[PDB]
C-alpha cells in the first residue's frame, strides 16, 4: 500500500459502520485429584508399608 | 481449627468375601482300576 503524503491535504471519513467481533478467553481448567497410594500401590499391602 | 472444609483421609472399602472359577473340569484318571479290579495279581502277574 502507498499512503499519499501530503504537505496540505487531510482525508476525512463520510460514512461509517458498526460491527460486532467475538473474542474467546479460558478462565479454568478441569479440578482434579489423585489418591497417591492407590495410584502407586493398587492395594498391595507390602507396597503401602 | 478455624471454620471450613478440610482433607483428612483416603478411604477405601474391603470386600466382603472372595469368588474362584477354573474350567468346566473333565477327564478323570483310571485309578480306580488300580484299587477295586475283582482280584490282585500275584507277585509274578504283577498290573502296573
Ligand atoms: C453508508 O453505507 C451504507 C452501506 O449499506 C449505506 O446504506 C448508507 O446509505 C451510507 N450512509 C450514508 C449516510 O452515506
Ligand atoms: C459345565 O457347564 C454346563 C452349562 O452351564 C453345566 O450344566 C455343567 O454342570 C458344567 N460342568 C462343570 C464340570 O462345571
Ligand atoms: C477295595 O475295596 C475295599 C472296600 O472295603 C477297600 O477297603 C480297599 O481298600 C479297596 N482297595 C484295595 C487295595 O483293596
Amino acid at each position: 500500500s502507498s499512503i499519499a503524503y501530503s504537505n496540505n491535504t487531510i482525508a476525512i471519513p463520510t460514512n461509517f459502520s458498526i460491527s460486532i467481533t467475538t473474542e474467546v478467553m479460558p478462565v479454568s481448567m478441569a479440578k482434579t485429584s489423585v489418591d497417591c497410594n492407590m495410584y502407586i500401590c493398587g492395594d498391595s499391602t507390602e507396597c503401602a508399608n | 481449627i478455624d471454620k471450613g472444609i478440610y482433607q483428612t483421609s483416603n478411604f477405601r472399602v474391603v470386600p466382603s468375601g472372595d469368588v474362584v472359577r477354573f474350567p468346566n473340569i473333565t477327564n478323570l484318571c483310571p485309578f480306580g482300576e488300580v484299587f477295586n479290579a475283582t482280584k490282585f495279581p500275584s507277585v509274578y502277574a504283577w498290573e502296573r
